[PDB]
């Protein structure tokens, strides 16, 4: 019973450690798409007060 | 596009008229001499007709 329970234990951590690292991996991308995001806001918002400006 | 379309429009209208301007106050002013050399012909054809009416 005892290693049986070890085996199982072990299996559970195995796959709480898959989706804790993919939703690591997920945050990463989400956190990068974010800061791309805001770059491409300040260049938007920097063409928005010239063409504002223009017109 | 909006602005920069009807301000070229615009831009374009106004090298046009202001070319109309000039020209027009050119023959305008040739029109204002011709008239006068009109003028002066005019007195000088009274003149002799005056002259020669004596008799």
């Amino acid at each position: 019973r005892a290693q049986e329970r070890l085996a199982t234990a072990l299996q559970k951590l195995e796959e709480a450690e898959k989706a804790a690292d993919e939703s690591e991996r997920g945050m990463k991308v989400i956190e990068s798409r974010a800061q791309k995001d805001e770059e491409k806001m300040e260049i938007q918002e920097i063409q928005l007060k010239e063409a504002k400006h223009i017109a | 596009e909006d602005a920069d379309r009807k301000y070229e429009e615009v831009a374009r209208k106004l090298v046009i008229i202001e070319s109309d301007l000039e020209r027009a106050e050119e023959r305008a002013e040739l029109s204002e001499g011709k008239c006068a050399e009109l003028e002066e012909e005019l007195k000088t054809v009274t003149n002799n007709l005056k002259s020669l009416e004596a008799q």
